């Protein structure tokens, strides 16, 4: 029919041409899709007080404890802090550190928007059987708190104590919680273009565009460290989404 | 709203289950307008 | 005194879909207000809305999006596609794209064109739609008993032809395995039906855009899993 | 009496004849007889990425892997695909692969009518003792999620993670859920004579009759991988089922 | 604060008949709408009111579904079967084929028959039943003793025959083992009153059909497994 | 209706517990006349 | 009735709970009368 649509703004089905209305039968709603669980990252379980990772670049001959904490954000992230470019290790056996990174496919898939806003609720499941662990939690913008202290000739990490939630799971067990949104930043920047300091800044690189940062920790003295490394499984959930502007999709190749 | 289920009963107050924006004090719109 | 109770045989389950609620940790917090944002979005269907462009393997990365007409032609449509959501024209749309993460779709689609050329040029073109065949139509008098129209070159160089949707059943496959009568339906085609008059000093070879989005009375029923391969 | 049976229908105790109209005393509606829980099938469980079966006929040397999934319908299937001739290997030792099949005996030992339709609710058990495991679906026309992901140097299949329901356990426990009718038919044909494609299609095989896909995994990193084989049951209930019209009986054999 | 509570001895267990329900998964689904289909079904009773037939050995497969009436005679029923649902005459019933996926029965059971041959002939039938002896009568002086009727061939060539309901307890078992006064309920025969005068240029030996149902008031109580040995 | 035994309490919506097909805008009767 | 504490709540319907015989429409006495 005629239209004009080099003006952008078209008009608008079969009634129009030749029609059919087919009566409607709400699975695209933006509240309604975001709302089921999907995995986020997998960390080490700690055994003792730890240090936490310097800030970039880090010199060779760092001594740190890396490989544990995770932040929460859909972004891309770099052992364990903000990140812009995604990247993995497809190479073979190489030298130096291998730095862990995270990344919210399925988020991706349909983040068709720039701006975005909800509350998370967070659940940790086990992997090696019969583990016993509980798991630690701080704001944006605040820090990790190391040092231990001696009880009866027993160091016992700082961390077992603080104003901060705290979670103790039976054995074989599972933890969850909601948190709310606390981050400074009005609304989540999907993708950003600003910078966050006046000066040595990197463009297009977010501040505190996040929810927190987590951990995990086995419930036994200093004195007991052991061999064996164990794992933990991580996975979020979004409530009450919003979003508030078109963007793009990802870009599929045509091989 | 969303894909929650339980209609009969909230235990907890909504202060304490779900953020609240601090006062200062079908049909779909078209996200753009050709004057 | 104790109220007497029985577990069921689903205890301590975890779904990943569960429609419920959790237990608060940290709350009783504020937020700054947000009411100074315009542009909030609701539904989906408001972005699958929006036209946008397709791609075309053009002669032997060569994905233009848009095609060149000939000068000499021989009895067969410039240009034809299926419409089935799975295939190649339909990845970059934004229809194709978020029909991709679900299951089942109904409505009508919607495809418009639009004229790149000379001013003063001038042409006839015919636009056919062939439900499921036994084999693709190919030619004119074919194309022509099957519900079709003829787009004039004018004042307006823009055209919206709408793609009826005729089913054995109410809903329809997003993706296309085995090409079955519940996926595949039928294709879609472009003829000349005269030839184009290139005015004098006007080089030649004028070009057409294509332009493809959601009717309005589309609809998608049942998430699914994602593809992950864009980050590869 | 007086009647004439060639007609068809004849009319209608010994109030006619010789009465008695003994009083009522409706265990045999259809709504209430098929509220029962039965045995479906028995798969294996996985332990990595898996590669679904390739459409038949299948080449001699392709490699997949089989025996695992198993699909939600009383009609007959085999090698985890619908079907039409039920079949069984009474043979002794042979060669090649056996296919696994089943089908519901007591669905069918009364499925006197030709349409059907009912929710479905699917339980799972396990079998070998102090044994942990978890359950994922997904719909109708849909497809199986290959390949992994690398976390800490450990490949996590991607089935961890997605938009369809996920079910975890606790050791030896038991899962169960109620899924909805989600077919494009609008009905499940008993029996059918039509064909799905317009060529190359085989008479009287259903394309969609079905509630969807069902497999097992264990929630381990695939560098664990084990030797010993594990099994699982399942179990299927109908509700608020409907019949649309009549149909025969299995034939019984008078040996 | 928390709810006392005190767990039962039967926590934690599966049962498959439990009258409840479960949580749901994937909730919140739409479904096309299935009034245009007629014909829906609501007890399996309107099934079983509907008539069926039987089988015979038939001479030395050989189940033919009818009796063939004999030339010369000798003091003896033509055909004579018992009442327990379980004998092999009621297996491809619908009536008996349902009924066996029962424990109990009770009503009255149905009995129709029809003559198949030349127009012009003649003759008359005796139909008897006999409640439970110690030896199954065969004369047709014992039989006329007992509840009984007579056929007689004419413009209607169909009989129905209704089997009463006696019994020492209100419901009967439906499977018969021990051949007790539970399950068994005497037996049905089939006497030649006169003898069939066939007209001249007929060729001999009429037929006749056997058809049988369930009564008005019959009905089934406790389901049950079933046996699959029909798919060897 | 069906062997459902509780008549008290349904937690769930009715949404959210079965499927609704879409809008589109004893005595026992003989599948079988004969005019 | 019987050995039952119960007096609050009754969960599953009667007929799920108890048989029901169905239709077919302190001061003792003494078991034996002396006309």
């Amino acid at each position: 029919s005629t239209d004009n649509a080099e003006t952008g703004v078209i008009e608008a089905n079969t009634d129009t041409d030749f029609g059919e209305l087919a009566a409607p039968g709400n699975h695209t709603n933006v509240k309604f899709l975001f709302d089921r669980s999907r995995l986020l990252n997998v960390i080490k379980v700690l055994e003792k007080d730890a240090v936490f990772p310097r800030p970039f670049p880090t010199q060779e001959g760092a001594q740190q404890d890396d490989g544990y904490f995770c932040l929460l954000t859909p972004r891309p992230t770099v052992a364990s802090r903000p990140a812009t470019r995604f990247g993995l290790y497809a190479n073979p056996s190489g030298s130096g550190v291998l730095a862990n990174t995270s990344l919210d496919f399925n988020f991706y898939s349909l983040a068709c928007f720039t701006y975005f806003r909800s509350d998370l609720e967070v659940t940790v499941v086990s992997l090696e059987p019969d583990l016993e662990f509980a798991v630690g939690w701080f704001p944006s913008g605040s820090e990790y708190q190391a040092s231990s202290f001696v009880y009866d000739q027993l160091h016992v990490p700082f961390h077992f104590t603080g104003r901060t939630p705290r979670a103790f799971a039976s054995k074989g067990g599972k933890v969850s919680f909601v948190l709310p949104w606390n981050s400074v930043s009005s609304v989540l920047p999907v993708r950003w273009g600003g910078a966050s300091k006046l000066s040595s800044a990197t463009r297009g690189l977010p501040a505190h565009a996040d929810w927190g940062t987590i951990y995990a920790f086995v419930p036994r003295p200093n004195e007991k460290k052991s061999t064996a490394v164990k794992h933990v499984a991580v996975y979020i959930r979004y409530k009450n989404a919003r979003a508030w502007c078109p963007s793009m999709l990802p870009f599929r190749s045509y091989k | 709203r969303g894909n929650n289920g339980n209609m009969t009963f909230n235990y907890y107050a909504n202060t304490y289950q779900n953020s609240v924006d601090f006062s200062t004090s079908g049909i779909l719109n078209p996200l753009g307008y050709l004057k | 005194g104790p109220i007497p109770t029985a577990p069921r045989e689903n205890s301590l389950m975890f779904l990943s879909t569960l429609p419920d609620d959790t237990v608060p940790a940290y709350g009783n917090v504020r937020t700054p207000p947000v009411n100074y944002l315009p542009g909030e979005i609701t539904d989906l269907l408001q972005l699958a809305r929006i036209p946008t462009l397709m791609a075309f393997e053009r002669v032997p990365d060569t994905y233009v999006p848009y095609v060149a007409v000939p000068t000499q032609f021989d009895d067969r449509p410039l240009i034809s596609f299926p419409i089935t959501l799975s295939d190649p024209v339909y990845q970059n749309t934004l229809v194709g794209a978020i029909s991709s993460n679900f299951a089942n779709y109904r409505g009508c689609i919607q495809i418009t064109l639009t004229f790149c050329g000379p001013m003063m040029a001038r042409g006839k073109f015919l636009l056919s739609y062939s439900p499921p065949n036994g084999t693709q139509p190919q030619t004119l008098s074919e194309a022509m008993q099957c519900t079709y129209s003829i787009w004039d070159i004018g004042l307006n160089s823009s055209w919206t032809f709408v793609v009826p949707y005729i089913s054995p059943s109410d809903y329809r496959e997003t993706r296309a395995i085995t090409n079955s009568v519940y996926s595949a339906d039928g294709w879609f085609s472009l003829h000349k039906l005269t030839k184009i008059t290139l005015p004098p000093d006007c080089p030649q070879s004028p070009c057409i855009l294509f332009f493809a989005s959601a009717g309005e009375d589309y609809t998608l029923r049942l998430p699914v899993d994602c593809n992950p391969s864009y980050v590869f």
